[PDB]
């Protein structure tokens, strides 16, 4: 009771979700939209001063309490890997320092950066408009092949989004929300949070045993990037063969991923993967 | 106490007083020890009976067992077999179990098993040497049911009863498979009514009607005699009883009667039943061979099958006539009488399939 | 993947029977019209996926199609509050107005005119069904409006679908009371030819013994269709219990008639229900059943030709005791209350069934007979002779000469009479222990 | 940068519906009709706080028949909006139900409204886009909307354009003798000018109002209440992110495979219905989309094609409130296993589901709000009916005087011919969407 009324751990975990776990949607939405606008325009985005300015401008609007803990100092293979190493911090006042560790901070950063990458892919798909390409028969056929590849890609990315939503976050967050109330012990609650974060980490495919798995998906994710630039570059930067080879790579990755999912599920490796299986074979 | 953590009310004082009184006896009285033990056992068993019958829902457990472990959802199991025949016709692999469980759950959803929170607790299992890496050459050859029992009812549910359920479900699923085969063959022969009858068609229809009568008698007996009496008697036992051990022995004899009626414990009759199952499968396959009227090879294989059927029918009559002059099982007598609704076997000479091609 | 069967109420009597059956099913399942179902009548193990289809709200709208050349019946059923329960699209309204005049030829000609009109409806209904076992036809062969259309429908359904089963609840004309439709023998006979070849199983529903029972048991001297339809709906709902309740056997329609049809040319079946609607053990129920007065349909009129029950099936609803059936089997055997075919098996199969707990039970055990008996063959002759004399008089054929289909020739009538004679002959041969030789 | 949405009120029916939708938005948020608000939620992405510190709606109140403007003004909700936003213009009583007349009168006050539009555009840091809410049946409304679409697409080719068009049923005869002409003109403008149009059949709305509320009165008030409910259900997603879709961009982009095939079937559950219970009840995920699948639950009279070559291309289900992953998975599985969705007959199609949560101020007849966006090409029937109605009238050579009195069509009726050709190409694309080649 003293910690709950005094140090406001409930609010601390709420901010944890809001920022590190994609719940302060509008703010970080705008933040990474600006970041992706900077990236696509070849603009300065790695600027640490720019990052801190953006972070503070974002957080102060809704959470002045958090407009201090949120700090971006990121410093810098694949266009997705450009987002790797993102810097993000939090303020854990003692005796809440016992609750939150630096390993906790690192895992939060990992999950947040995976969220940022998937949101980057989603934003890249969303920003393109069919009118954007139209304003910019073989050309028509190339446009159709663009359209088919984009539809396939968007279905994949939407399945990924929904999987992140509920397989890893909605259910895990709801469970931790309930189970924190039921833990009257400091050690018990610490164990609860540790297990909740470990479960989120595992559902985020971050374990080594499935690294190749994610190594497959991010490649497809990377295929979006030059796709979107190729979407905006008109059809003079694409031909029949370019689009068709992109789609062949996509389909090879898709079949490989479906096979891997089926094998792993039949082996009983993990029961939340079948979600991803059904999502992949949904279309 | 374990399930309280994870029973004596307040008479513990009386029990301690009685134990002290027994201790104060100069000469030990075994009768008094026994009577104290029996009184305490009655108290404990009454506490268990009241905690189990009314607030542990043993009735619902038994209902669910009979519905699924013992058949009773005809649409469910029918659709399940219809779906899984294609996959279980082959020897199983490491993915057959998951696939058949998926089919089961989806069919149950389709057959409107939508209010069962035990649906996620009703699972399948396939047993196969190639699934452990003569092994089962079909998914229908070895299939069990996985169900979850918790405190305190799982204490009653020993694994032995579980494999009893498994084997009885195997028997019933085999008989239902033969039922479905005969049903589809009957529909195919129904289709011929827009055509004209052939000699082979007539012989096919006669053999079909023969085995239809046989399996229908078998399954009507199985539903009524093998099941209704035992379920009813166990229900009356549990309703009347007031003690744990009484319920235990009641269900014990209930399943004992069930297994006695199953007639698997009798080697000869079990072998003959297997033979007739194989013959029914072969007849259905042969009918499946010709979409229209059977050809010459179809006629020849039908003749071979009819010869085997007549041989096995004589065998089954004579094993049903193993002893009809001295003592024999009463349920077997009932089964034969069900076969002798007008003694067609005696009319048929003690065999079926003795009619010319 | 359930076994679904679509109801096709046809004609004056068939539409009434179907409506009564739907009302009875709603009462059984606590379904309020408009599709709304009460919550306390849905906690059981009854099935709502055979004659009702689970809509996109789990409100079991019936799998019902309303067909008739009588717009008055359509309007009357629409006026019923159950009309909201029914699917309006499945209902067909007679656009001809004059219809057939209760003529078989005119009904068939109108149906063949509206072939696509209703074939589209039936296709759209079947496409929404999964594992459609077959089609059931509640219809009246007396009213030629119903009969000609039903014959056409049977032909078209047989042609269109190779596996969808055809079940006919044939309301037979009342030979106890002559109506003014003299071509009733002419109409039915033609239907019979389709019924001979286009129907897998025929449910005999004769109004003669229906009226004979309504006169005394109900003590009502009116031949009004109301009480007849009430009892018919009652009996057919009793017939549908094993279809609508959990069990071990008889959960499917194909198994419903598999044990009752040993020969694909022997498919005309009679039924009986006890206790009778008058205004225990299995022994009493079977004794009531075997008593001829308790049979709903007029049976064979010649016991000198010893008619044999080919098939004997007995459904029971409510209290169950296996000892009752065990003793009833021995009572059958000792009293020889049942005739058995010697060439084939004719044993006794009895099914155990449950009554509805959501309706007021009137009997601990209600037992219904499903019998294939050769006595019905006499009724066929009862029709055929009624045809022959009408054919002999060479009168009123001009009504069929109104349509060119029978104006050109009556070879169809001749073929129908030939096939009916063949069926009567097969019935009579089945009595002798030589029918396997056929 | 944060999104903002501005609502263009135009046409009498459009003005009515916009006013009712704004009023419903204010009430659901507990906002006083004087711009006073009294007690994650968002109540600033569609309103805006002016210097008076009042949440004036982001809306433009225009009409060539200012009678509805007077009706709004007499209501206490005139204080909710700025009088500057309300710019009434009367040229003699409106266009007279002529598309050309409305287009010309729109050009007449080109700047008197474009200044206001650019004012509010610059007042917003970022814009979600523009919305034109009207009924194309009024030739005034149709012409003004076409002019606005043209001018906006010229001015703002980067902002999203949406059109809430109240489509009168093209199966019957409207009172407008040139109704098919106005309809074709507006449809051509929407195909060209408008990036995405939701379809709302007037006759379908009438039938749904008569059914769900069991009323026998085709009350425009009930239609407006229905549409206001639909639109408020739309903005609820933009109020609570939940896990995704803080913008309308992702919502629309899922439903557009071609920047000309961007027309949507709209369904909502629960709908205002006096034939069903309006209190909160628990339904599963499978319950929601199943209930929506009924055509009675779909606010358009157009059906679904599963016997010709038209299939559901996009099926977006927006679920707001408690969600369970098993429910979502079973719903998808049962819909697909039930053949409740169609693939494009040139590639695999997918179902889109939005896992979102409800704000507590929105009135609840269920714990889950369900929206259905059906990009299912069975709706071309109304377009074909309107095309045939135009063809029959052009063959009759009737009602061409309404445009022959306007110099735009005085030069020729080739404008109508080109509109007909564009609509024919649109119907062709509808039919050919079942093929690998869209054209």
């Amino acid at each position: 009771r003293t910690l709950k009324k005094d140090y406001r751990l409930v609010e601390y975990l709420q901010a944890m979700r809001n920022f590190f776990l994609m719940e302060g949607g509008d703010t970080m939405y705008d933040f990474y939209t600006s970041i992706f606008d900077k990236i696509r325009e070849k603009e300065t985005w790695q600027n640490v001063s720019f990052l801190n300015v953006q972070l503070q401008e974002a957080v102060g609007q809704r959470y002045p309490e958090d407009s201090s803990r949120l700090s971006i100092s990121f410093e810098n293979k694949l266009p997705v890997h450009t987002l790797d190493g993102l810097t993000l911090s939090y303020k854990v006042p003692w005796p809440v320092d016992i609750v939150i560790s630096l390993e906790c901070q690192k895992i939060y950063n990992q999950v947040f950066l995976l969220l940022l990458q998937i949101k980057w892919a989603k934003y890249s798909l969303d920003v393109l408009l069919f009118g954007e390409l139209a304003s910019s028969e073989p050309v028509r056929q190339q446009i159709h092949r663009m359209f088919l590849l984009r539809v396939k890609l968007m279905h994949f990315v939407n399945s990924l989004h929904n999987y992140i939503m509920t397989r890893i976050l909605h259910s895990t967050g709801l469970e931790f929300q309930h189970q924190v109330e039921e833990a009257k012990d400091l050690d018990q609650l610490i164990k609860i949070h540790y297990r909740y974060l470990s479960t989120i980490h595992d559902r985020c495919l971050l374990r080594e045993k499935v690294s190749f798995v994610k190594e497959a998906i991010m490649k497809v994710l990377n295929l979006a990037l030059m796709f979107a630039d190729g979407w905006q570059a008109g059809l003079g930067a694409w031909q029949m063969e370019s689009i068709e080879k992109m789609e062949s790579d996509f389909k090879n990755c898709h079949m490989f991923l479906v096979t891997i999912l089926n094998k792993a599920v039949c082996r009983g490796s993990f029961p939340h993967l079948e979600s991803l299986a059904l999502s992949l074979m949904a279309g | 106490e374990n399930q309280n953590v994870n029973i004596l009310k307040d008479q513990e004082d009386t029990f301690a007083a009685e134990l002290h009184r027994l201790k104060q006896q100069p000469l030990f009285s075994l009768v008094d020890f026994e009577q104290v033990v029996d009184r305490i056992r009655s108290t404990v068993a009454e506490h268990l009976w009241k905690l189990m019958v009314e607030e542990s829902d043993l009735l619902g457990q038994l209902k669910i067992i009979k519905d699924f472990y013992l058949l009773g959802r005809g649409e469910l199991f029918q659709a399940f077999i219809d779906t899984a025949q294609h996959m279980l016709k082959t020897p199983p692999t490491a993915v057959t179990e998951h696939d058949v469980n998926v089919a089961f759950q989806q069919s149950a959803h389709k057959v409107l098993l939508d209010d069962d929170n035990l649906l996620p607790l009703l699972h399948l299992t396939i047993e196969y040497h190639g699934k452990e890496h003569e092994a089962p050459a079909s998914g229908w050859a070895a299939l069990g049911l996985s169900y979850k029992v918790q405190w305190p009812l799982h204490i009653l549910f020993t694994p032995a009863v579980l494999e009893k359920y498994n084997v009885v479900f195997k028997y019933l699923l085999s008989v239902r498979r033969v039922q479905a085969e005969l049903q589809h063959c009957w529909a195919l022969q129904m289709q011929r009514k827009h055509l004209k009858s052939n000699q082979t068609d007539a012989v096919k229809w006669r053999l079909r009607n023969h085995m239809a009568f046989l399996v229908d008698n078998l399954q009507y007996y199985l539903q009524v005699d093998v099941l209704e009496s035992q379920f009813s008697q166990l229900l009356h036992q549990i309703n009347s009883t007031r003690d744990f051990e009484s319920i235990r022995l009641a269900h014990d004899h209930f399943l004992s009667n069930l297994l006695a009626q199953s007639f698997i414990l009798l080697k000869p009759v079990f072998h003959c039943l297997n033979e007739i199952l194989d013959l029914c499968h072969s007849f259905c396959s042969l009918v499946s061979q010709n979409l229209g009227p059977l050809d010459e090879r179809g006629a020849a294989q039908l003749s071979i099958l009819v010869k085997g059927f007549s041989r096995q029918s004589s065998l089954l009559f004579k094993i049903l006539s193993s002893v009809r002059n001295h003592q024999i099982n009463s349920d077997l007598a009932q089964l034969l009488l069900r076969l002798d609704y007008n003694k067609y076997y005696t009319q048929a000479g003690g065999t079926l399939g003795s009619f010319g091609m | 993947m359930p076994r679904e069967i679509i109801t096709l109420q046809l004609g004056q009597c068939g539409n009434q029977i179907g409506f009564e059956f739907w009302k009875q099913l709603c009462a059984e399942h606590g379904i309020s019209p408009e599709g709304i179902v009460e919550e306390f009548a849905t906690e059981g193990t009854d099935r709502k996926d055979v004659f009702f289809y689970q809509a996109d709200d789990e409100h079991y709208i019936p799998r019902a199609v309303l067909l008739d050349l009588e717009p008055r019946v359509i309007h009357s059923i629409l006026n019923s509050p159950y009309a909201k329960l029914y699917n309006p699209e499945n209902i067909y309204l007679s656009e001809h107005g004059g219809g057939a005049g209760n003529n078989w030829a005119s009904g068939f000609s109108q149906g063949e005119k509206i072939h696509e009109d209703i074939f589209d409806i039936i296709d759209r209904e079947a496409d929404g069904s999964d594992s459609l076992e077959g089609f059931v036809l509640c219809h009246s062969i007396a009213g030629g409006t119903g009969s000609g259309l039903g014959s056409y429908l049977l032909e078209r359904l047989n042609d269109r679908y190779p596996k969808k089963l055809v079940q006919t609840y044939s309301v037979f004309p009342n030979q106890d009371e002559m109506s003014d439709v003299v071509v009733q023998p002419y109409n039915s006979l033609l239907t019979l030819k389709r019924l001979t070849q286009n129907a897998d199983c025929v449910v005999v529903l004769d109004n003669t013994a229906l009226n004979r029972i309504a006169t005394d048991r109900l003590h009502i001297q009116n031949p009004s269709f109301s009480q007849i339809n009430q009892l018919v709906s009652t009996i057919m709902s009793a017939s549908t219990t094993t279809l609508r309740y959990p069990g071990y056997m008889n959960n499917d329609l194909i198994g419903l008639i598999a044990s009752l049809i040993p020969t694909p040319r022997l498919h005309f079946l009679m039924t009986g229900y006890t206790p009778l609607t008058t205004d225990t053990t299995v022994l009493d129920v079977m004794r009531r059943l075997l008593q001829p007065k308790n049979v709903m349909v007029s049976t064979g009129r010649d016991r000198q030709t010893n008619h044999c029950y080919i098939a004997i099936l007995n459904i029971i609803q409510g209290e169950v005791d296996p000892t009752q059936v065990h003793k009833s089997l021995q009572r059958i055997r000792e009293r020889k209350l049942a005739n058995f075919i010697p060439w084939g098996p004719a044993s006794i199969q009895v099914a155990l069934s449950r009554k509805s707990p959501y309706l007021p039970s009137a009997h601990r055990v209600s037992g219904l007979m499903m019998a294939n008996h050769t006595s019905i063959s006499s009724l066929f002759e009862s029709s055929c002779q009624q045809y022959d004399k009408l054919r002999k008089r060479e009168a009123f054929l001009e009504q069929f000469r109104k349509e060119d289909i029978f104006k050109e020739n009556f070879d169809e009538l001749d073929r129908s009479r030939e096939v009916v004679q063949e069926l009567i002959d097969e019935y009579h041969a089945a009595t002798r222990p030589d029918y396997i030789s056929w």
